């Protein structure tokens, strides 16, 4: 599957 | 026998083409299972072996929209980027991620990974531990003083633990 | 998708309170309560992305996840009256979603 | 708790166009609009991932969109009628968690 969202940088 | 999976996010923005150049590549093991290019006529996530022809569309359909997700990620932190270095708009820059699991011999999570470089240079990463991150320099503290609050850890926990592995064990089961 | 199954929920004063909620995912998601106090925006009461099933919220609110019956139900110890207020159970597996619920008038006495 | 919408309350006329505007300094990059009818639970109509993004939510028909700045997100009614009516607020957040703004409580009229 795939991660989800990234937190903002 | 510890299998693996990875996947490595790379970004490249520039002059005149606004859009930055996404390339979303993973890899099963150490073998190149699956594509992702922004350049392509149709961008869209594709099989790059046989065992991953057997996936419904449905599969390759939202796979694709976080994709065209990260996109939007890529182009909007590759801005920020530029700012916390303090550098010129026109200037061209590389934003990368790398992220997966290492499952192990009996297939629960060995190792988990999330990390990120700017320009070749290390920026963040997440310990082995999966609950601290190792800043690069300025800039790379900032993100994670925030992201250490927000209980970043924790967020790519939930991933790296379960729901990755869960999958890399879904893919070797075709092969 | 989230569901509360009680959209009306009244307790009296100083009795515990529990607001049940269940969602149904293909795995593991990340679940939220916000509490919304008329004419206002939600409020993020607690949240649970991964340890620990049973997690603290602000104003002795705690919640505890269940993977095996899927379901994230919340609970108050003592309810004074100020707690009266709408209660909503959120997920999100998508992009920075969320997917909130039916959500449950909850009423003091 | 730092995102703010104005007007607190509007008043729209069938057929016409109106834009609620939306303004946050919480720094996020991601930013919604979620609709809330009857005091149940709120619907997300549009939302960008970063200034110049725009994204469908699940009920976007009769709405657009424009996230001109970090902080500056406006949603838009192409033609207000009453079933366009009910509680509208917009949210930012930095994954993961999302701070709401106070809403803006816009009635329409025939």
């Amino acid at each position: 599957q795939l991660s989800p969202f990234p937190f903002d940088l | 026998g510890p299998h693996s999976m990875r996947y490595y996010e790379t970004a490249t923005s520039r002059r005149g083409l606004g859009e930055p150049r996404y390339t979303s590549v993973g890899y099963v093991d150490d073998k190149e299972f699956v594509r992702f290019d922004s350049d392509a006529e149709n961008p869209r996530y594709e099989p790059q072996v046989p065992w991953m022809e057997q996936e419904g569309p449905e599969y390759w359909e939202r796979i694709t929209q976080v994709a065209k997700g990260q996109e939007q990620w890529f182009r909007v932190n590759l801005r920020t980027l530029l700012g916390y270095y303090n550098q010129s708009a026109g200037g061209t820059h590389t934003l990368q991620r790398m992220y997966g699991c290492d499952v192990g011999s009996d297939g629960r999570l060995l190792r988990g990974y999330e990390q990120f470089a700017y320009d070749g240079c290390d920026y963040i990463a997440l310990n082995e531990d999966l609950r601290t991150w190792t800043a690069a320099d300025m800039a790379a503290q900032i993100t994670r003083r925030k992201w250490e609050q927000a209980g970043a850890a924790e967020y790519y926990r939930a991933y790296l633990e379960g729901e990755c592995v869960e999958w890399l064990h879904r893919y070797l089961k075709n092969g | 998708s989230v569901t509360q199954p009680d959209a009306r929920v009244t307790v009296s004063e100083g009795a515990s309170l529990q607001l049940r909620c269940k969602y149904s995912y293909s795995a593991t998601p990340y679940l939220f309560w916000y509490v919304q106090y008329p004419r206002q925006g939600p409020q993020l009461l607690l949240k649970y992305y991964s340890g620990d099933p049973v997690v603290q919220g602000v104003n002795g609110f705690e919640a505890e996840f269940s993977k095996s019956n899927s379901s994230f139900h919340l609970r108050k110890a003592s309810v004074h009256r100020s707690d009266s207020a709408v209660y909503f159970c959120a997920v999100s597996l998508e992009r920075p979603y969320l997917t909130f619920g039916s959500g449950t008038k909850v009423i003091v006495l | 708790a730092a995102v703010t919408q104005s007007p607190r309350n509007k008043v729209a006329v069938t057929g016409e166009k109106v834009t609620l505007s939306c303004n946050q300094t919480n720094n996020h990059n991601n930013m919604y609009w979620y609709r809330q009818d009857t005091g149940h639970e709120l619907r997300l109509i549009y939302y960008s991932y970063g200034a110049g993004s725009t994204e469908k939510g699940d009920i976007p028909d009769g709405y657009k969109a424009s996230r001109p700045s970090q902080e500056n997100f406006s949603l838009t009614l192409e033609s207000a009628t009453p079933s366009q009516t009910s509680v509208y607020f917009c949210a930012s957040g930095g994954g993961g968690t999302l701070y709401f703004g106070a809403g803006t409580r816009l009635s329409v009229l025939s």
